[PDB]
């Protein structure tokens, strides 16, 4: 080990990734080791996810002191005067080409900003997340952010997860989206088809075309075009139903289930973060880097690196 | 709409300040409004019907 | 509990002290940035001093130019610079070194630019701190360390500082390359007449600055030799490697003192690390000095030593066991088995010249050779022309061939081709690339290769 | 009560018009009597705190900007009010320069630039 | 076949090659129209179509290099003429901000690209620094590289003749205003390159090597490496006009260079003048003041120090006595020349003495007279205490005048 400058001693290394744990910022640090059993979550919630495909969790899992400090973050990343610093770091933002728009977003923030950093190991939702992917171990692969513009923000069109994981050898993810701020119908909360998820034998739904000029309703009424008869009278059957969340509710997904995002129309912005999680007995398909700058595997290894460090383990 | 209510809740009220169960007039005016109202009322009118509802619930007998 | 802002300012400055200078422990560190975290200053009002005391431990504990404490001290240093005495300006410097931002230089020139107007008005704990802060950043203000210069000079002339003062100048001077002669001196001469004062540990740093800095003077050189002779049976480990270092910069042949520092380490070679191995090995490459018995056992020492290497450690070690001969097959596997963990964490230089010192032993492991080649798209830019052709010459010996490499090195090379083919010492080295690699490769290269030049 | 709670959610989701003046109003009213919950629910003195901070601060006298920073800041939000400029050519007079003077006395931010313009 | 996408950076070209072209016709019309002026409403309305002319012009260029992919397959040349035309129909103002921020931007995208390709040269480096430092446009990322990649000062061994002295140019011309936060940066490209500057030093032009030492010290660097130019002035002191002789005392005095033979040799340019102005006086008498400081009496040469001192105070009488033919601009100057001569013994003429008493009352009334613009205490008392010495016939009026100013403390405090 090189001598280090007496005041460089307590700086911290260019990319997050290196520290193996949480910082000691946002809530304390990691429980012990028995000390992991009271963030359990209830099996009538387990059930519930199975038959709808997403669930809501019963408590919000951040307070707002906290979730106050995560939005300076998100307001910070977005910044078109003073570039964040850290910024190359970054796998994608929608800043590349220093003009942005009415969405921002960034994937893999939490190599570059603090508290974001501990957000992942929060025990709250990785042991939820456990316990939805069978009661296995847990591995973060990629996090990202929405923040929307002010009364012309745009909307996100119907969407199944997998349709970005085909690298991914099984069907074995989980998706947590929380809501950084009070989210509403008129605002753009999340509408998702209750039973998406259980169409087609788990098969992939043909993607679907949009428009970026046509107003909201057109983009939301494209969904007739994807399905056929079958899935038509369950649509009848099931009608989409949108979820509203206040400050703090954290919302679990399926990769299968369809899904989309209303636009903007109050008088400012408005934040939600998504994190997706893997499980164990998971493989790589093709030769090479998953994610931009990020480890290469062969066609059959099993995922894991630094990049895609372990949350929790049972036992 | 919900400007005119105001100003007639607030002339009551501010006659109130200036009482044998007036608080129930004022009140029924509480209990006029219709949500059709509410979702394009002005903030001057929101402000307006605050402190009448915070004044009146100051001796309000039961509940708020 | 809850307490106001100054009181946060003084424990955190103590927090500061305790991690920088009383054992690094971990706890301590976790919850100053716990502490730091969730704490600001816009609703107290303070003086310029618990500001910049806020300032400078939270940027001492990692917190970059983005987060909410760094941002509302750094906008009050900006709107109160008359508040800004003599007594917080080092304060504030020192705090700005790390950040690049846009105020931050502002602020950092404020700061020069009034420096070198006090220059008169000031008294030893004063040029001593802001001379050291100045040292931090990097700054280039030719006028501010003259007049600063000046006052030292005057100042030596009555004889007040002690030892650490004597370091600390020496070593500040030193980094920020000023060579000035009469400087250094008048710190001579004062250090020279200070009697039983400057024990060794304050000794060694002082030598260490004066070889550093590179004025050419023999006497002064020789009269260091003989001072130093007396304590040699009172260092440690990691002195004796600081001499060596020292010792190689000067670039004198002291004979009798390299013996008797030879035998004075080989006693201490239990408690020689692996950074003091490469510390050692690379001051004798660069003095050019064979000396075979020490180095067999620094070499058996670094083979039972091989985990802790980090990158400057191989980068120094392997780049002296191959100019110097003495080939460890077992610890070279182990080394190359390490690198191979290790590969993201080579610098500009260690990784052209780990790579050209493996091609140049023969010794071709296939994990490190890829584990290094895939690398070297991502540092190419950095280089220069020399360590360029030096890292083509090693992957041709390397034979990967393969495109997704080796498209930015060409690239590079021929940013560069004017001093790449300038250079006599490798005129013979683009042959073998060349050779390996033919015509059919790169045209524009092969058409200006075959020119006359 | 229904409607309170309409009005309540309403102020929440952020799609009123609140001007200064209006939120100086709830903030005093809030202050002094807090009869029903104001300064309890947490997610309303957000919502209203970023009414404030994107409304026009320009319509107010010094003090009652301080009182809304103070009860805001009672509550754990922090706040603080915007500056002010100088003023152009035809608005200067010996009684903008002493107010501009006053506001920055009297909200206990200072600035060495503006004093020197 | 390895693609490869080096271009030289001073050959084959796309159509931003034609806009430039186009752009530079556009501004040599407008230096044509000014050399017309060297009327007013007859070019003014030429003046109005190069505008417009430059307007639309750069519109259809953003919106071509914005719509389809052309910065990518564009060389290195025409970046470099887009930056700095971009810039200069700016500083010249023509051009509307937004489009400014946006062509700035892209560009701005497409060198740090090219920065990660690699392809970037030496020279390239510091002409994009020194001709985005100057128009003072301010991307992070950019800016941060482009000082890391100055820090390898072997790269810099190469740089032609002409480029040091545009860059130099470039970066003196536009220091009287600069920003604070583009200081630092500035003096990292004058150190990256100074090498070479050292090794051509045989070769720079005469008044080249004033202009380089001025460049040089105003940005508060005097780096030893340069050390021979100064020497060269020394030399070949005899083709410069009394001016720039003035200027070089100056310089050399900021250099250590300055000893006693080489002002010796300065004084008689000086001299030479018909006609005295300011700044020679000024850079005369602290010469001499210096020099006379340089010899030493307590030393191990104590045997011609008085010997000198007379020769040096023969020379200041021999200027002192042409002193009443310049004007003089404050009143700073003429306590500069006064202490020098009080603390020198200097005789001067009281022809002299009258005609710069008289314009230091002239100039002193007004501050007084007008209770306002400035004149610190000291400096009266000093001015005062000079006449007093002097006698009180140099200026019989400012005597009481002065007085009375003191009297109603129209001075202030030099610390107040």
């Amino acid at each position: 080990k090189s001598y280090v400058l007496k005041f460089l001693r307590g700086q911290l290394p260019e990319d997050l990734k290196d520290v193996n744990g949480a910082l000691g910022c946002l809530y304390g640090t990691l429980p012990d080791v028995d000390e992991f059993g009271q963030f359990v979550i209830s099996p009538d919630v387990v059930n519930s996810f199975h038959q709808f495909g997403y669930v809501k969790m019963p408590i919000p899992v951040l307070d707002h002191q906290q979730i106050d400090k995560l939005a300076d973050e998100v307001n910070e990343l977005a910044n078109n005067v003073e570039h964040h610093p850290k910024t190359e770091r970054l796998y994608a933002t929608s800043l590349a080409d220093l003009t942005g728009g009415p969405l921002f977003f960034c994937q893999g923030q939490w190599r570059a900003a603090w508290g974001m950093h501990d957000l992942i190991y929060l025990p709250t939702i990785t042991v939820a997340a456990s316990q939805i992917l069978n009661n296995s171990l847990v591995r973060l692969w990629y996090d990202e952010v929405f923040m929307k513009a002010a009364r012309t923000g745009p909307c996100v069109p119907w969407q199944q997860n997998y349709a970005r994981w085909q690298h991914t050898k099984p069907v074995n993810h989980v998706t947590v989206m929380i809501a950084l701020d009070t989210m509403n119908k008129d605002r753009g909360a999340p509408c998702l088809v209750p039973g998406s998820h259980r169409w087609r034998e788990g098969g992939l739904l043909p993607p679907v075309s949009y428009d970026p000029t046509k107003d909201e309703a057109h983009q939301l009424n494209t969904i007739w075009e994807i399905i056929n008869e079958e899935e038509g009278e369950m649509l009848m059957d099931t009608p989409p139903v949108t979820v509203d969340l206040r400050r703090g509710e954290a919302l679990l997904i399926h990769p299968l289930t369809l899904f989309a995002t209303h636009g903007n129309r109050s008088l400012d912005a408005v934040r939600c973060c998504f994190i997706h999680y893997m499980g164990e007995k998971t493989y790589a398909v093709q030769n090479g880097p998953l994610l931009p700058h990020t480890t290469k595997f062969q066609a059959d290894a099993m995922i894991q690196g630094p990049f895609y460090p372990v949350v929790f383990d049972p036992a | 709409t919900a400007l005119d209510v105001a100003m007639r809740v607030n002339k009551l009220k501010r006659l109130h300040q200036t009482k044998k169960q007036v608080e129930l007039d004022a009140w029924r005016d509480l209990n006029n409004l219709t949500e059709a109202q509410i979702n394009s009322a002005e903030g001057k009118a929101v402000s307006l019907l605050l402190n009448s509802w915070a004044y009146f619930a100051k001796y309000w007998e039961k509940g708020a | 509990s809850h307490l106001s802002a100054r009181n946060i300012a003084t424990e955190a400055l103590q927090m500061k002290k305790l991690h920088q200078e009383r054992g690094g422990n971990p706890m301590l560190a976790q919850q100053a940035r716990r502490v730091l975290f969730a704490t600001s200053i816009a609703g107290q009002n303070l003086d310029a001093r618990s500001v910049a005391l806020l300032l400078n431990t939270a940027v001492y504990f990692g917190m970059e130019s983005d987060a909410k404490l760094v941002r509302e001290c750094i906008d009050y240093c900006l709107k109160n610079d008359k508040l800004i005495t003599v007594d917080v300006l080092p304060i504030v410097v020192t705090a700005c070194a790390t950040l690049k931002s846009r105020d931050a230089r502002e602020v950092i020139e404020m700061q020069a630019q009034k420096a070198a107007r006090n220059a008169k008005f000031l008294d030893a704990k004063d040029v001593t701190n802001i001379i050291s802060a100045f040292s931090k950043t990097g700054i280039n203000h030719e006028k501010l360390f003259a007049f600063l210069s000046r006052r030292v000079q005057t100042l030596a002339r009555v004889g007040e500082f002690e030892a650490a003062h004597l370091v600390i100048l020496a070593n500040a001077f030193s980094r920020l390359r000023y060579r000035d002669k009469f400087l250094f001196g008048a710190i001579a001469r004062r250090a020279m007449s200070l009697r039983e004062r400057v024990t060794v540990n304050e000794l060694v740093p002082l030598i260490v600055a004066f070889s550093k800095i590179g004025l050419k003077d023999p006497k002064l050189s020789k009269r260091f030799a003989t001072k130093a002779m007396e304590y040699v049976d009172q260092m440690n480990a990691e002195q004796v490697a600081s001499m060596f270092m020292a010792f190689a910069y000067f670039g004198i042949r002291y004979d009798q003192l390299f013996g008797v520092l030879t035998n004075r380490a080989v006693e201490l070679i239990d408690e020689f690390n692996a950074q003091y191995i490469s510390t050692t090995l690379n001051a004798f490459q660069r003095i050019g000095i064979n000396n075979p018995e020490l180095f067999d056992n620094l070499a058996e020492r670094a083979l039972a030593v091989v985990q802790d290497h980090d990158a400057r450690d191989i980068s120094k070690t392997v780049t002296a066991l191959a100019h110097f001969g003495l080939k460890d097959e077992e610890l070279f596997k182990r080394l190359a088995s390490h690198a191979a963990s290790i590969a993201d964490q080579f610098d500009a230089m260690g990784l052209v010249n780990t790579a050209h010192a493996f091609a140049r032993t023969n010794f071709l492991q296939q994990d490190m050779a890829v584990a290094l080649s895939e690398r070297s798209v991502y540092v190419c830019r950095l280089l220069d022309a020399g360590e360029t052709r030096r890292l083509l010459w090693a992957l041709a010996k390397f034979q990967v061939r393969d495109p997704k490499i080796l498209t930015p090195v060409f690239n590079r090379c021929l940013a560069l081709h004017y001093d790449f083919f300038a250079d006599p010492t490798g005129s013979e080295e683009i042959e073998e690339i060349f050779d390996f690699y033919g015509p059919n490769f790169c045209p524009p290269l092969y058409q200006l290769y075959i020119s006359r030049g | 009560p229904s409607a309170l709670h309409l009005i309540f959610e309403r102020c929440k989701l952020n799609l009123v018009e609140f001007t200064a003046q209006d939120v100086y109003q709830i903030c005093t009213t809030a202050y002094n009597m807090d009869t029903l919950g104001m300064l309890q629910d947490p997610d309303f003195m957000r919502g209203l705190h970023d009414a404030f901070r994107r409304s026009d601060q320009t319509v107010i006298s010094p003090f009652q900007a301080n009182l809304i920073a103070d009860t805001f800041r009672k509550v754990g939000i922090n706040s603080m009010p915007k500056e002010v400029s100088v003023p152009e050519e035809d608005a200067i007079s010996p009684e903008s320069l002493i107010l501009v003077l006053r506001n920055m006395n009297i909200t206990k931010q200072r600035d060495e630039r503006k004093i020197n313009e | 076949p390895l693609p490869v996408s080096y271009s030289p950076g001073s050959v084959t070209s796309t159509a931003i090659t034609a806009h430039c072209d186009v752009l530079s016709e556009c501004v040599a019309k407008a230096d044509e129209l000014a050399v017309q002026l060297k009327t007013q409403e007859g070019m003014e309305e030429f003046v109005e179509e190069l505008k417009t002319s430059a307007t639309n012009e750069m519109t259809a260029l953003v919106k071509q290099m914005q719509t389809t992919p052309l910065l990518q397959r564009a060389g290195m040349h025409e970046l470099r003429r887009t930056l700095y035309y971009t810039t200069s129909l700016k500083e010249r103002d023509w051009l509307e901000e937004k489009q400014y921020t946006a062509a700035m931007r892209m560009l701005t995208v497409e060198v740090l690209r090219r920065d990660g390709d690699g392809v970037l040269s030496a020279d390239d480096v510091l002409y994009v620094t020194t001709h985005v430092v100057t128009a003072n446009f301010y991307n992070r990322h950019l800016w941060n590289r482009m000082e890391k990649s100055l820090l390898k000062f072997s790269n810099y061994e190469n740089i032609d003749m002409s480029s040091v002295k545009a860059f130099s140019t470039r970066l003196f011309k536009t220091r009287r205003g600069c920003a604070k936060e583009t200081l630092d940066i500035r003096r990292k490209v004058l150190l990256a390159m100074s090498r070479r500057v050292g090794v051509l030093a045989n070769d720079f032009d005469l008044p080249s090597l004033l202009g380089v030492l001025q460049c040089y010290t105003v940005h508060d660097l005097t780096p030893f490496h340069l050390e021979p130019l100064a020497i060269r002035a020394t030399n070949h002191v005899g083709d410069f006009t009394p001016h720039e002789c003035a200027t070089l005392a100056h310089v050399l005095r900021k250099w250590r260079t300055m000893r006693l033979e080489v002002c010796e040799r300065l004084v008689e340019r000086i001299c030479t003048s018909d006609q005295l102005t300011h700044h020679m006086a000024n850079a005369a008498m602290i010469a001499i003041r210096t020099c006379f400081n340089q010899v030493s009496d307590g030393g191990r040469n104590a045997m011609n120090a008085e010997p000198t001192r007379q020769k040096l105070r023969a020379m200041g009488e021999q200027i002192g006595c042409r002193l009443d033919e310049v004007e003089y601009p404050a009143l700073p100057v003429i306590l500069s020349i006064l202490d020098v001569v009080v603390t020198l013994k200097i005789y001067v003429p009281k022809k002299c003495l009258q005609v710069i008493f008289s314009q230091a009352n002239d100039m002193v009334a007004i501050v007084m007279e007008q209770k306002d613009d400035p004149i610190t205490a000291e400096e009266g008392r000093q001015l005062q205490a000079l006449l007093s010495h002097y006698g009180n016939d140099l200026a019989p009026e400012l005597s009481q005048r002065m007085k009375e100013a003191f009297r109603e403390g129209v001075l202030p405090d030099e610390a107040s």
